[PDB]
């Protein structure tokens, strides 16, 4: 009865979160890997499972993160080629990085957000078990956009009016960020070695001033610019400078209900937080919600 | 003491329509009137209809529109099948037009907004009634519109062009007069935008003594616009009476113009209740949801007359869901979405159905066998252009289904179609790997 | 409102009040009357006469009885409809009832009136291209407000049916609409030749 944030989940099915009519992108593990990224631009998908026809069963999933791991490992110099990124193939990159991790339709949506928790990852696919076929790729933001929908017609607790200082969500120690003249291999190092979805581009004094996430990455295929990390992160993100309406940041003295609301209308995941003046402050993603909701 | 069925005294002949004849229903206790249909179960079964009037039988029976004649009860005898359905004594629409003339503007559009309502519900059910006319379509004592005879009606298949063509060569649109394939909603328009002129006008817009001179007329698609009628209803019936397709009118288009927003009801074109809309049933689907969350399948059926006890909760929250457009669906032409990717550089790729040929239809017949012999494909030849062929995957060990049908777009050029038949592998892929592997081996 | 009526359909249960038997016959004749084995042929049943056609609904119990008709003084069976031959001579007219539903006796009726796994050469114009498998709802462009994965609704012939794109390299692109529970998803397959 006081938690009506559970009630939400567990007797919602899965089906109810794929949309009418959705776009899906396949890969076969025999095509090169340089390919499958220059694929996801065109057709305009975060992320596409994979598939094996040997197999003749879904074994893995392609992410930006795959592009972002590449490159760290691979990346020489602006003057020598990445002779690997052109001659791999996805199913050879697959055996030198590290069981398929999705959901069903028919299972509730309890089982479906404890599996991004505990996976430890943000997009989760959805295979129909009499079909055989994929249906839709699950994120933290579609879930959250979801629960928007049917808690208007609820009346919120407490604890959903609570201020971000009051409350315990979002890691407010050891951030990781970068700085207006960082180089983007420095940037990727990072993604890496702390396993974040969004760094902070922070100035000197301290202000933020950009953001730089899994997905900007993916200007460097569209572009073909891979071939140059040397350059700084400001560079990087020169692109939407001309259709980019600031970064999104709120304050500590904010209800949770104001929090969750700034995050749908944004569509953003990673939301920044600030005190009296811009500032470092520790970062709130929308892992952080999802896992108070469950808890 | 005259024949009776079930406290129903038959009297006077209605009309006798494709398959059998109706005959009036008159009460003996009461005085109730009704339409009683007599199809006689031999001449059902001396030809293939026994197949068309057991769909006829469902689709009635599923359907609960208050501008679609209802039907009471079908009653079953040894020798012939009766029909029990809605009277209406305002008779057919065909006799109005020529007694009363042309009806005006406003009372035209009331009646036009009820009998297209009727075609929206039809279409909502996946059934096409092909054979839309002024004599098929009745009146009351009160004037409204009821559509009947869905002797004519087809279900709406997915990835199926329906070519069948109805006897009338008027109310018919130019593909059907043509004899190629279409969609079923189109050919309703069409069969609407005739009807719109008929009653607006009192006389059709394509007529001729010789059917070839006719048939120009309907190819060419130009009809007289009178000086009487207004310049919103005038593009109204141009946008519903083209030639092509799909630069025609639907019934989202129609529902958005001016003169027919003007004077419609409230209850015609309902969006939450929609649910509750067809009689037949609870979705099947939906009824597991519940059987597999708490009881056995086929429980509550009590319950369900009882109102005591929980399924529609369920399909209240379905509205909800359906309620929301942006969540759930796209719209084709506003601030930029943060996952939109930017354009790669170097054209845009276009899409296209199949593989297309130039060559002879007889040579591609030929090429398209020979590629199948050489690997391990069983079909059945159903035409001498439609083919079904199956695959038994090695690894999974079941069997994959699919189609095949050739297709002409030009004088010179000729298309090849690949459709997927449903049924540890993915049913989507199989199809995928079974189409690839016979494009490969193709040219 | 609505779920009243929805409800109320859902109360009834199929079922057929009454079971009748048609016994027509069609004459010149104006006086028409039929005895049979259900009435142990003791009394003549009238026809009512239609202008053209003649019949009389009597409830006969189920099984086969043999009925005869008789016109202007003259016992004559019906020819169309099938006879069977009696102890006394004549061969009156048979009629035989089972079953009276119309879903079980469509089917009964359905039972009565190429090949399974057979791969076989075909020897001795093909059909004009619908022009709405032509539009491509991957071709189409959305909002740039809108979800990049997001598609719009899709006619429902479109969907099973396969879209390629030519192959600018090696790899071979091939797409499908399919419809799962109610729910449009549109698979695309990228692997090379
Ligand atoms: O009356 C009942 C009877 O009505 C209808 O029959 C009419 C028929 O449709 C008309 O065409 C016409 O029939 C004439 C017929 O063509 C002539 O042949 C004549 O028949 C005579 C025979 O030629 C002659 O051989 C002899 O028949 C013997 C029978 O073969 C023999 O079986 C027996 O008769 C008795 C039966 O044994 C017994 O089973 C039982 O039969 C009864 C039927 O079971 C019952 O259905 C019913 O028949 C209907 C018939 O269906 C209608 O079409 O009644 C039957 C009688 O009760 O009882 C039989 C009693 O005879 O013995 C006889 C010899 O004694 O004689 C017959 C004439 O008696 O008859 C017509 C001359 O114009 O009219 C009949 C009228 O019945
Ligand atoms: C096109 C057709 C359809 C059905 C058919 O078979 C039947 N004709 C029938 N007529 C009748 C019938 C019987 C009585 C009357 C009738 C007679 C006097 C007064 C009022 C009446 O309703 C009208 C029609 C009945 Cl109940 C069943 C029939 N079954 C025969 C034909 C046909 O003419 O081939
Ligand atoms: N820029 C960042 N630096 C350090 N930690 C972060 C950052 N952004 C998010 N986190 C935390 O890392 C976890 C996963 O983040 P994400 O990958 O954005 O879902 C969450 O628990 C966040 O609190
Ligand atoms: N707090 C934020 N403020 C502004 N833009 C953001 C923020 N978080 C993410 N983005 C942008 O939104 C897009 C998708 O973000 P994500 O869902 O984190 O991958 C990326 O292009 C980011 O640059």
């Amino acid at each position: 009865n006081n938690s009506v944030y559970t009630s939400f989940m567990k007797s919602h099915r899965c089906y109810d979160l794929i949309p009418t009519s959705s776009k899906l992108v396949v890969f076969d593990t025999s095509l090169q890997v340089k390919k499958a990224f220059f694929a996801l631009v065109t057709n305009g998908v975060r992320a596409a499972p994979l598939w094996d026809s040997k197999k003749q069963s879904f074994v893995g999933m392609l992410t930006i993160t795959d592009f972002i791991n590449i490159l760290h490992r691979y990346y020489k110099s602006a003057l020598v080629q990445i002779y690997e990124l052109e001659e791999h193939k996805i199913e050879t990159w697959r055996e030198v990085y590290l069981p398929l991790v999705c959901i069903s339709p028919n299972a509730s949506l309890f089982d479906a957000v404890s599996s991004l928790i505990r996976n430890k990852i943000h997009r989760l696919p959805v295979i129909d078990p009499e079909s055989g076929n994929t249906l839709y790729i699950l994120t933290h933001k579609r879930i959250l956009k979801f629960l928007k929908l049917f808690i208007t017609e609820f009346p919120k607790p407490e604890f959903m009016s609570k201020s971000l200082e009051e409350l315990q969500i979002g890691t407010y120690a050891n951030i990781a960020m970068v700085r207006t003249t960082t180089p983007v291999y420095v940037a990727l190092g990072i993604f890496v070695q702390h396993r974040v979805s969004a760094l902070p581009v922070v100035d000197e004094k301290g202000r933020v001033v950009d953001i730089y996430s899994k997905f900007d990455v993916i200007n460097l295929a569209a572009e073909k610019t891979y071939n140059n990390l040397d350059v700084s992160v400001t560079k990087a993100l020169q692109h939407r400078s001309h259709y980019f309406e600031g970064v999104l940041k709120c304050y500590l003295h904010e209800t949770l209900e104001t929090i969750i609301n700034r995050l749908v209308e944004a569509e953003v995941h990673r939301l920044v937080v600030v005190d009296e003046n811009d500032v470092v402050k520790g970062i709130v993603s929308l892992s952080d919600i999802l896992q108070a909701l469950v808890l | 003491g005259r024949v009776k069925i079930g406290h129903y005294v038959l009297g006077d002949t209605l009309g006798v329509g494709t398959f059998g004849k109706v005959k009036i229903g008159e009460h003996q206790l009461t005085g109730h009137k009704v339409a009683v249909k007599i199809l006689n179960r031999q001449k059902i079964r001396s030809l293939d209809v026994v197949g068309k009037i057991k769909r006829e039988i469902q689709n009635l029976k599923l359907f609960r529109h208050p501008h679609i004649i209802k039907l009471y009860q079908v009653i079953s005898t040894p020798t012939d099948f009766f029909m029990v359905m809605e009277y209406v004594s305002g008779g057919e629409l065909f006799d109005y037009i020529c007694k009363h003339g042309r009806v005006e503007e406003m009372e035209a559009r009331r009646l036009f907004q009820q009998i297209l309502s009727a075609v929206d519900y039809c279409h909502r059910h996946m059934v096409v009634h092909r054979d839309l006319k002024p004599e098929n379509v009745l009146l009351d004592a009160h004037m409204n519109a009821k559509i009947a005879d869905f002797g004519l009606s087809n279900m709406m298949s997915d990835g199926e062009f329906l070519r069948t063509s109805c006897g009338s060569p008027n109310y018919a649109a130019p593909e059907v007069i043509s004899g190629r394939l279409y969609a079923g909603p189109e050919v309703d328009i069409w069969s609407c935008g005739v009807i719109l002129y008929a009653l607006l006008c009192g006389t059709l817009p394509f007529d001729d003594e010789h059917v070839p001179t006719l048939f120009k007329k309907i190819r060419g698609g130009v009809f007289y616009i009178p000086e009487y009628l207004n310049r919103s209803v005038a593009t109204l019936l141009m946008h519903m009476l083209q030639v092509d397709p799909l630069k025609r009118a639907t019934i989202k288009d129609i529902r958005e113009h001016e003169w027919f927003k003007q004077g419609l009801p409230s209850y015609l074109f309902p969006e939450d209740p929609s649910y509750d809309a067809n009689v037949i049933d609870d979705e099947a689907v939906k009824e597991v949801c519940e059987k597999f969350e708490c009881t056995e399948s086929e429980v509550m059926n009590s319950l369900y007359s009882g109102d005591p006890q929980a399924y529609h909760l369920i399909i209240d929250n379905r509205r909800i869901m359906n309620q929301a457009s942006e969540f759930y669906l796209a719209s084709s032409p506003l601030k930029p979405h943060p996952e939109r990717m930017p354009p790669l550089i170097a054209k845009k790729a276009k899409w296209h159905l199949g593989i297309r040929s130039q060559s002879k239809p007889y040579d591609i017949m030929a090429e398209v066998y020979r590629a199948m012999k050489q690997l391990d494909f069983e079909w059945k030849v159903v035409n001498a252009y439609h083919l079904r062929v199956r695959r038994k995957n090695p690894v999974t060990g079941n069997y994959v289904k699919m189609s095949l049908q050739l297709y002409l777009v030009d004088n010179r050029s000729y298309l090849l179609d690949f459709k997927s038949i449903d049924d540890l592998g993915s049913h989507t892929m199989d199809f995928f790997e079974m189409c690839a592997s016979l494009i490969t081996t193709l040219a | 409102f609505v779920s009243w009526q929805q409800d109320l359909e859902d109360s009834v249960k199929p079922t057929q009040q009454a079971r009748p038997t048609v016994i027509r016959w069609s004459e010149g004749g104006k006086e028409v009357f039929i005895s049979g084995s259900f009435n142990n042929w003791s009394t003549k049943i009238p026809l009512i006469k239609s202008h053209n056609d003649f019949v009389a609904i009597l409830d006969l119990p189920e099984g086969e009885h043999q009925y005869k008709f008789f016109v202007d003084g003259q016992w004559v069976h019906d020819p169309s409809e099938p006879v069977v031959t009696s102890q006394l001579g004549t061969i009156n007219n048979l009629i035989h009832v089972k079953k009276s539903d119309f879903e079980v006796f469509d089917a009964l009726k359905l039972d009565s009136m190429g090949q399974e796994m057979y791969a076989f050469r075909s020897e001795e114009s093909p059909p004009i291209l619908p022009p709405h498998l032509l539009q491509v709802i991957l071709n189409k462009d959305t909002n740039i407000s809108c979800d990049p994965a997001l598609l719009p609704e899709p006619n429902h012939v479109m969907l099973n049916h396969l879209y390629a794109l030519s192959i600018k390299d090696s790899v071979m692109v091939l797409s499908a609409t399919h419809r799962y529970k109610k729910k449009y998803v549109t698979t695309l397959l990228y692997k090379p030749i």
